[PDB]
């Protein structure tokens, strides 16, 4: 079903959302 | 073994006429007992009144017998005592009263049709459906 | 079975009572390190 | 503010306690948190709202926010039947909107906002060494807590009503007119014993009651609220008590942990406040429920249900309580103090009432009784319901075990958190947090015991 | 020694349904017996013979016929209050 | 079930609670990012 | 009197264990015609004072009956109880026990440390009066017979799990020697006692009868294990005849 | 009479327990 | 140098033998209290009606119990929660029938170990200590009121609590198995880890410090008079443990740090029994152990069982069978 697909798919951006926050702020050396 | 033909093989009446469930048929009467049966009905027991369990011989001994399929679909309709005497349509979930029983509101025919043919496949998959509380 | 009640409820209230109160004696001040508070 | 162990002295793992004297970040922290807080206030509604189907009963469908929106009066009708899904989706949305706001300003605060906020302004600014900054502080927040509970109150008389279970015609929302001003009554609940018949403030049992405790509530904490704004506290408390910014966060730790037992309580054993059309029975209730069930059924068979003894001599469906109230039998004597709105039409001055038994039960006792025994608080930790020796059919566990269980081990924690910051305050302000000095070891002074 | 009712059990209580002891559970063998005509038979027991369970007032001509049907599993034995005191043939305490 | 307008987002709602977890997790993260000083 | 007294009122008060009082001390009568029957719509039956005769190690030495103290606790009345009062040809009035709570298990404490339970009832109480009576009053005296089922019901099981109709019928725990003690074969019978209630009040404004009873009846045998001891039970009792 | 031997261990037990607190060899620092 | 600044000083003095304080101003006559009555009971104590169904059961020793068979008996299920004190009964006699004892003892006990946690906290506040054998002592507290007061809150009555004996404790365990399934609570699978792994970690501390104890003495007198009480240096090599441990297993699993270490000794039983103390009190409200009953299932649907089905099984054994005179209707939900 489509249904799993979509939640997995939300869920997958949401879990690399927070990551990608940490990420620009240390490759580019913001204030960590 | 595979859920065979003839496991889902089951009397529709009481003439010897039988009825064949699909697998699709089958998964959606255990749903449907699963999602509304089971709160008093967990294994073919009836934590409410065990003397009238939902086991073999007990829907074999109702008036009139219940072991087939329109059987089970009017009683489901229209339930009664267990000698067919008192209405008790204002005491057992029913879906001629949605305004007693929402949760039954929303079932169709082919909906009993199913949970009325898995009632009926579903003593032949456990020896223990049917019968005390604690067993 | 009254004269044991009002004795317990005496003495409970009592011992409670020395608790409230000790506890509110300058409490703080009473260990060996620093005191002003 | 040091972000390290060097110079903080606070490893990783203690982190937010480099925060004690930074009140700019502090506050962003709370401000963020209070986001987070409103963020699963809002998403878990509508999360509870899209798994909702409205014709079953809440308590079947592991829902325990929907159930409070609907004591409050929303969504709902006669017997707690869901008119319209609107006002919890709409719940739903605000918390979540507004959890938004509260973490960009938490952000704001914590990463971009002055670190302390006392060189800005003297009116926000704090010194936990203060004291009338800190009741200024609990005073404006006392004003506020008085504030939701005449909303409360307003919600319950000006603003569509309550759920009354109670409510004569069946339980419905309806309009509280005549709320208990009367404080004999209103401070008489906190005088009961916290025991069975009695059971403290867990025994409150209709809404006017409720709602009279919050008018009160609300005119005690408005006027404890200016009281702290306008005061400063006195020698006998300045003596007693520990000024500083963790010993105010362990009287707080003491507080909430005490606030979580008393919540566990209430949802276990109060069937007003926590309806149980919307939270299922208690577990009393369905004990007494499966005793009036085979009542009701074993009558119909035509036995004597009075003159009926048990094989212990005791009565099978009726016996005496320890003060001779006339209780339902079995193990469910123990329940005898259970009050519920099915149960109430057949109890007498006496207790229950035999000519009411025999000519005077309905078919919905009948039917809510089966429901409520069948919906018992008992269930595995994988959401199996009844009996732990039943076999996996039947998906329930109860929304008042959920929350009974959850709010128990919450106030345990808390108050396990209290011991280790009222403990680390104590030792922190009286210098000896960080280890024994080894010159000044006191027990070293000290004479020997023996 | 046997208790009373191991030697009841060795009478023809043992065997078939008796209308002055037998619990209410052994009459849903009998199909239009469970809950209404035994419970007029529990009611109305004792019976000397079993002829005289036709004789209930109040029977209707469907259960009069329904008895006369079902006249071959039933006994007589003398009431044991062991069985009888305290409503055992409503609800002695199976489920 | 969401009103009718919103039920194209039903996926996402259902994921939304979780997100506070991550929170817990993400501090986790940046001590990692900054070398758990 | 707890007549509008509500639940809330009552309850752990230790007022539901007193059977109701006839508040009017008219001392009238309640008339009855020669062959009809009066109902009997909520009768009580407060036990206020408990004996139990001892048994001596002398065969000849007068048996007596000791005080006893109960153990139990304010679980000790017979209340909402129906039945009906019959007058025959010659007057003579016959009070007949229907249904109701009409038993009590009552456990009462002995000087020595004996501890006597027994089934306190007034189960199918047939009691008669001298022939003669055209009323109630102070003068009615029901003196006659009830039942007493067995203290424990055939379903109990014992703490080895022997019973009646269920359980083991010997020592299991014992398995040589399982079958030579005599508690194995658990019994229940029947016995019979005697009581007497004596009207002191009549209320004729609406039926109501207060008086004393003197009752005795067989104690606990713990299914046949034990020989049962003579219980007498005194007391108050309340009624409402239905003219 | 077993009750007699079972308060016997049980008395010797506590005053043991009485003994070890009260007549303990005492700590010193030497 | 007033009266009250005197009994004030005498109360938080460090030169008592026994230290007191405000919280042992409670601690000890609540302790005293609960003490005394305990042994008179489990001497002398009558027959308790626990299940409220006249049927009394022997507890004492001089009603024929041993000392593994005796207990002091929990109070009558006809009670409940009720509040039964002696005052509250027409006679001794009574409140001894009723199982009153049980409730003096519980409660004074409980306040007297809740008295005693804060005395913890107290001494070590008068001795310049850091203040969390408290904290410690807080996982044995929550454990013994989750079995003493919990438990009984949550299921209505001071009857489901643990009675006060070794045979009634056995009891208590075996009947929670069949009515919780809690061998399947992953809470006290902590618990058990918490145990289990205290142990271990304590034959594994005492091990290694007594592996590596420094030569002090003769192999003629014990190796405990290498030590000195009170002495400065330390009386083991830490680095040669170290080096003997890490090499066990691998040399990062291995603790250089005493502190570290000891920090470890005492969070892991700790935490393991606040685990399996809130797994009680959380089967209080019948949040039960994992049910697996019929999990496994064959394509045709016939049950495939499993150890749970078994475990199941057992669990059934002892349910049908406990306070078996009690139950008149079909289910047991408290
Ligand atoms: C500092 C503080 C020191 C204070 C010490 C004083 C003692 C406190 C503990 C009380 C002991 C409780 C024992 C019996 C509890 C009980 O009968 O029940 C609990 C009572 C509730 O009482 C119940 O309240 C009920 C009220 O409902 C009634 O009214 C309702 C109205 O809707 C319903 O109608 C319901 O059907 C009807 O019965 C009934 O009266 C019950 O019979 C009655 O038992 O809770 C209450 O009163 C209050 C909550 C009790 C304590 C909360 C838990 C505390 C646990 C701490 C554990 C810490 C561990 C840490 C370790 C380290
Ligand atoms: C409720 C959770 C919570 C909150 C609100 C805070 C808040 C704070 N912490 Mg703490 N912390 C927490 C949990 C929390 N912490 C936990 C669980 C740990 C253990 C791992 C720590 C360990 C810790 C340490 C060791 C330190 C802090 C510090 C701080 C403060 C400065 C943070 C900083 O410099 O980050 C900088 C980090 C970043 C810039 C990375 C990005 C962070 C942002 C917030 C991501 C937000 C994502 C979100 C989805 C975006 C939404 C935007 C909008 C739509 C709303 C800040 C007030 C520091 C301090 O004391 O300051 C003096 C510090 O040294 N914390
Ligand atoms: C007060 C807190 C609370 C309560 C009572 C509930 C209760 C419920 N939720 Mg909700 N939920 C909560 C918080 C809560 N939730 C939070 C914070 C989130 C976000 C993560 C969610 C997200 C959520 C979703 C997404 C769903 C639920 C669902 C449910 C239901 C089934 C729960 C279940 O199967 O659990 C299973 C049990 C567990 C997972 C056990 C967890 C044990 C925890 C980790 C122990 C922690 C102990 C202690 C605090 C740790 C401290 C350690 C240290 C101090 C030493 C139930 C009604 C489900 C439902 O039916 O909704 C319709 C569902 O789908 N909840
Ligand atoms: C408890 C929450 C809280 C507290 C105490 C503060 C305190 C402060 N903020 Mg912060 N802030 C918060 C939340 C908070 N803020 C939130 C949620 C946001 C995001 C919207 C911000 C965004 C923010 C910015 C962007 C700035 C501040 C600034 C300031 C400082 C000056 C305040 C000022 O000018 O007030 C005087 C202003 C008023 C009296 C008017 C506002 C009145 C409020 C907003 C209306 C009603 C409140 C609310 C809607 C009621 C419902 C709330 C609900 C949660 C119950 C002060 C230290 C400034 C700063 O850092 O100074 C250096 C600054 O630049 N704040
Ligand atoms: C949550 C809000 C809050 C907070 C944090 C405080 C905090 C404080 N208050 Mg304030 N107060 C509040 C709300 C609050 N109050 C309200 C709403 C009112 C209006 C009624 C007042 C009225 C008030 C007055 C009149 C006074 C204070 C004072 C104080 C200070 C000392 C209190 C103290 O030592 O208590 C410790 C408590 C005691 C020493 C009393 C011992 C009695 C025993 C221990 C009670 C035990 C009860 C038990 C634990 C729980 C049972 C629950 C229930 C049945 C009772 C402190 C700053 C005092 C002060 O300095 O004034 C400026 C003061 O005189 N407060
Ligand atoms: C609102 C309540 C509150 C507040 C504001 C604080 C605030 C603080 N605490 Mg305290 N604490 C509390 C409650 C609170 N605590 C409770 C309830 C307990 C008992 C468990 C403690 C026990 C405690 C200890 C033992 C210590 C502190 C410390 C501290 C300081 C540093 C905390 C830090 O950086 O954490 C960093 C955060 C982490 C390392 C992450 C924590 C991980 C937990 C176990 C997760 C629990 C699981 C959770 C339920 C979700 C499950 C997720 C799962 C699915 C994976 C800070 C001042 C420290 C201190 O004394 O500083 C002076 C310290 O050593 N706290
Ligand atoms: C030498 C005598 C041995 C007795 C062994 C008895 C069986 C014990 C089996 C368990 C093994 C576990 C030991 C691990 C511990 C271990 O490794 O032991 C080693 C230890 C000696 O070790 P060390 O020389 O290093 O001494 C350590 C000292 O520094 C002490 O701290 O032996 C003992 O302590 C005494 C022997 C145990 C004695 C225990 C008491 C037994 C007496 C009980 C009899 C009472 C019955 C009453 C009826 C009369
Ligand atoms: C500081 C800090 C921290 C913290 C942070 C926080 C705590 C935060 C937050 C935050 C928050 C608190 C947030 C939020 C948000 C929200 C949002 C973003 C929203 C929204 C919305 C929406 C978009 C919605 C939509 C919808 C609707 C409208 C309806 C229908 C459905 C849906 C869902 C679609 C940490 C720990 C990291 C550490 C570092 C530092
Ligand atoms: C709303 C409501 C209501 C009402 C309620 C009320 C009216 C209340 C209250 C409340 C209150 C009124 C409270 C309180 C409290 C208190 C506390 C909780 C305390 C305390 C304490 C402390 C904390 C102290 C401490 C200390 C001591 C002990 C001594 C020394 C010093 C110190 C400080 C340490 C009712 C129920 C009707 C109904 C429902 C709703
Ligand atoms: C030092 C701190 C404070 C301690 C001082 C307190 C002293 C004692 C106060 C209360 C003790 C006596 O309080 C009194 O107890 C009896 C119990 O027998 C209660 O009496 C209650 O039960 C008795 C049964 O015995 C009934 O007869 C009575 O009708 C009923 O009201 C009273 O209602 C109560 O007022
Ligand atoms: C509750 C009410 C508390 C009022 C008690 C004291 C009120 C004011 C008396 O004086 C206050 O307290 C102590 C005396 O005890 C003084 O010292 C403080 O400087 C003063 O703020
Ligand atoms: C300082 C107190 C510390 C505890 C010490 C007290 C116990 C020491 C022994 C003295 C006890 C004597 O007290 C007496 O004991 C006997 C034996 O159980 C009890 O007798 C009880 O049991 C026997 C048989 O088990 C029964 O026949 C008797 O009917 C029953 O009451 C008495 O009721 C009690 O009064
Ligand atoms: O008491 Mn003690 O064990 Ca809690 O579960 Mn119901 O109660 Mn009775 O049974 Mn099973
Ligand atoms: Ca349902
Ligand atoms: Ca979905
Ligand atoms: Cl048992
Ligand atoms: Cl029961
Ligand atoms: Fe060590």
């Amino acid at each position: 079903n489509l249904e799993p697909i979509f939640q997995l798919t939300f869920l997958g951006l949401i879990v690399l959302a927070g990551p990608a926050v940490v990420f620009v702020l240390a490759f580019r050396g913001g204030d960590l | 073994v595979e859920l065979t033909e003839s496991t889902r093989t089951i009397p529709l009446d009481e003439a010897g006429g039988t009825t064949t469930l699909t697998a699709r048929q089958f998964t959606n009467g255990q749903k449907i007992f699963v999602d509304t049966c089971t709160q008093c009905h967990l294994q073919g027991k009836t934590k409410t009144n065990n003397n009238v369990s939902l086991g073999l011989a007990d829907l074999a001994g109702a008036e009139p017998r219940r072991d087939n399929v329109l059987a089970l679909v009017e009683f489901l309709k229209n339930p009664k005592s267990y000698d067919g005497e008192d209405d008790y349509s204002e005491l057992h979930p029913n879906i001629s009263r949605p305004d007693i029983y929402p949760e039954m509101r929303n079932y169709t025919e082919d909906d009993i049709f199913d949970v009325a043919g898995y009632t009926l496949i579903a003593p032949k998959l456990d020896e223990r459906w049917g019968g005390t509380i604690y067993f | 079975m009254l004269t044991l009640k009002i004795a317990v409820y005496i003495v409970v209230g009592l011992f409670i009572s020395l608790f409230i109160f000790g506890f509110l004696s300058s409490d703080p001040t009473r260990n060996p390190g620093r005191k002003d508070f | 503010g040091g972000r390290d162990l060097p110079s903080t002295g606070f490893a990783w793992w203690s982190g937010n306690a480099r925060l004690i004297n930074l009140s700019g970040k502090l506050l962003g922290a709370h401000v963020a948190h209070a986001g987070l807080i409103v963020f699963w206030a809002g998403a878990m509604t509508l999360f509870e709202v899209a798994h909702f189907i409205p014709e079953k009963p809440m308590y079947e469908q592991g829902l325990i926010l929907l159930p409070h929106i609907a004591t409050l009066g929303w969504g709902v009708g006669p017997a707690g039947e869901v008119t319209d899904i609107f006002p919890f989706f709409v719940v739903g949305v605000l918390h979540l909107i507004s959890s938004a706001v509260l973490g960009l300003g938490g952000i704001y605060h914590a990463l971009r906002g002055p670190e302390v906020l006392e060189e800005y302004s003297s009116f926000f600014g704090y010194d936990w060494k203060d004291k009338n900054q800190m009741t200024n502080i609990i005073g404006y927040h006392l004003i506020l807590l008085g504030c939701g509970a005449l909303l409360l109150v307003f919600k319950a008389m000006f603003f569509g009503g309550v759920y009354d279970t109670w409510a004569p015609g069946g339980g419905d929302v309806r309009v509280i007119t005549n709320p208990t001003l009367n404080p004999a009554i209103i401070f008489g609940y906190l005088l009961k014993a916290p025991f069975g018949g009695e059971g403290w403030i867990i025994s409150v049992n209709n809404m006017e009651d409720i709602i009279g405790g919050h008018i009160w509530i609300g005119l005690i904490c408005i006027s404890g609220g200016i009281w702290h704004i306008l005061t400063k506290p006195f020698g006998w408390a300045r003596r007693a008590l520990i000024w500083s910014g963790e010993a105010y966060l362990s009287y707080s730790l003491g507080a909430l942990s005490l606030m979580g037992f008393i919540a566990s309580v209430f949802v276990w054993f109060n069937n007003t406040a926590y309806p149980s059309e919307f939270y299922g029975p208690t577990g009393m209730e369905a004990s007494q429920s499966q005793a009036f069930t085979f009542l009701v059924r074993d009558q119909r068979l035509g036995a004597n249900i009075a003159s009926a003894q048990g094989p212990t001599g005791l009565g099978k469906y009726l016996m005496r309580s320890p003060s001779g109230e006339i209780i339902f039998g079995g193990e469910t004597m123990r329940f005898w103090d259970f009050r519920g709105p099915w149960l109430e039409p057949l109890r007498g001055p006496n207790g229950l009432d035999l000519d009411k038994l025999r000519n005077d039960i309905q078919p919905w006792q009948v039917r809510r009784a089966a429901e409520y025994m069948t919906h018992a608080p008992l269930g595995s930790l994988n959401s199996v319901g009844g009996v732990i020796t039943d076999v996996n059919s039947f998906n329930y566990v109860s929304p008042r075990a959920w929350l009974a269980t959850s709010h128990f081990v919450l106030g345990f924690f808390f108050l396990v958190g209290h011991l280790w910051h009222a403990g680390r305050a104590r030792a922190a302000a009286a210098g000896f947090e960080k280890g024994i000095d080894r010159e000044t070891e006191p027990t070293l002074f000290m004479p020997d015991l023996d | 020694e046997l208790n009373a009712v191991d030697a009841k059990l060795t009478t023809d209580f043992g065997q078939k349904i008796d209308l002055n002891n037998s619990d209410i559970r052994d009459f849903r063998g009998l199909r239009g017996f469970y809950p209404n005509l035994a419970s007029e038979i529990i009611k109305n027991a004792p019976y000397d013979t079993v002829e005289e369970v036709l004789d209930i007032p109040g029977l209707s001509e469907t259960q009069k016929s329904r008895l006369e049907a079902n006249l071959g599993s039933f006994t007589v034995t003398e009431p044991s209050i062991e069985l009888t005191s305290g409503d055992d043939r409503i609800n002695p305490g199976v489920y | 079930k969401l009103p009718e307008a919103y039920q194209i987002f039903d996926p996402l709602v259902d994921v939304l609670p979780v997100i506070p977890l991550f929170f817990l997790a993400l501090a986790f993260v940046w001590q990692a990012a900054v070398g758990f000083k | 009197d707890k007549s509008q007294l509500t639940y809330d009122d009552i309850v752990n008060t230790g007022l539901a264990n007193v059977c109701p009082e006839i508040s009017s001390f008219t001392r009238g009568t309640i008339e009855v015609e020669p062959n009809t029957k009066y109902f009997v719509s909520d009768f009580c039956m407060e036990p206020q004072e408990y004996f139990v005769k001892e048994e001596p190690v002398n065969k000849r030495q007068k048996a007596e009956y000791v005080k006893g103290k109960v153990l139990t606790r304010q679980t000790t009345s017979l209340e909402q109880i129906r039945g009906s009062i019959a007058v025959g040809a010659d007057g003579t009035l016959t009070f007949k026990e229907k249904d109701g709570i009409d038993f009590q298990p009552i456990t009462v404490l002995l000087p020595g440390g004996e501890e006597v339970p027994f089934f306190f009832t007034v189960k199918n109480f047939t009691g008669t009066t001298e022939p003669g009576f055209t009323s109630i009053n102070s003068s009615t005296d029901f003196v006659g017979d009830f039942n007493v089922p067995s203290y424990r019901g055939a379903g109990f099981l014992d703490p080895k799990a022997r019973g009646l109709y269920t359980g083991y019928d010997n020592a299991v725990a014992l398995p040589s020697a399982a079958d030579k003690f005599r508690t194995n074969k658990k019994e229940t019978p029947l016995g019979k006692g005697t009581l007497s209630l004596q009207v002191t009040q009549v209320d004729g404004s609406t039926g109501e009868i207060a008086g004393i009873f003197e009752s005795e009846q067989p104690s606990d045998t713990d299914l046949g294990a034990k020989e049962p001891l003579d219980v007498k039970v005194r007391g108050i009792f309340y009624g409402r005849v239905d003219t | 009479m077993e009750s007699v031997a079972y308060i016997l261990v049980l008395t010797m037990a506590l005053a043991v327990l009485f003994f070890a607190i009260a007549f303990r060899e005492p700590p010193r620092i030497e | 140098a007033s009266l009250w600044e005197q009994f004030c000083q005498w109360v938080t003095s460090t030169n008592n033998r026994i230290y007191v304080g405000w919280f042992g101003t409670l601690m000890i006559p609540t302790l005293l209290t609960a003490t005394t009555c305990f042994i008179i009971a489990f001497i002398a104590a009558p027959p308790v009606d626990i299940d409220g169904i006249r049927e009394p059961v022997a507890g004492s020793l001089l009603y024929g119990n041993n000392i593994i068979s005796g207990a002091v008996v929990p109070s009558s299920n006809a009670i409940g929660l009720h509040f039964y004190p002696i005052w509250e009964a027409a006679s001794l006699d009574e409140w001894l029938y009723n199982g009153g004892p049980y409730q003096l003892v519980v409660f004074h006990f409980l306040i007297g170990i809740f008295c005693y946690m804060g005395r913890q906290w107290e001494l070590s506040y008068r001795l310049g200590m850091r203040p969390w054998i408290c904290v410690a002592y807080s996982a044995p507290v929550s454990a013994a009121t989750a079995v003493f007061l919990i438990y009984p809150i949550g299921q209505g009555s001071f009857s489901d609590g643990m009675p006060l004996g070794i045979s009634g404790t056995f009891n208590f365990m075996i009947v929670f198995q069949a009515e919780h399934n809690i061998l399947m609570h992953p809470f006290h699978m902590l618990g058990v880890a918490g145990v289990f792994g205290g142990s271990l970690f304590s034959a594994m501390h005492g091990s290694l410090v007594t592996s590596s104890l420094v030569r002090e003495t003769t192999e003629v007198e014990s190796q405990n008079y290498g030590y000195k009480f009170g002495q400065e240096e330390e009386t083991y090599n830490i680095v040669a443990a170290h080096g003997y441990f890490g090499r066990l297993i691998f040399q990062y699993a291995s603790f250089n740090n005493s502190r570290s270490l000891h920090f470890f000794l005492g969070a892991w039983p700790v935490i393991g029994i606040w685990f399996t103390a809130m797994g009680v009190s959380t089967m209080a409200f019948n949040l039960n152990g994992f049910n697996f009953n019929q999990s496994i299932l064959d394509s045709q649907g016939r049950v495939i069982g499993t150890w749970a089905d078994v475990l199941n099984r057992a669990n059934i054994g002892f349910e049908v069978m406990h306070e078996r005179n009690a139950h008149n209707f079909p289910l047991d939900l408290a």
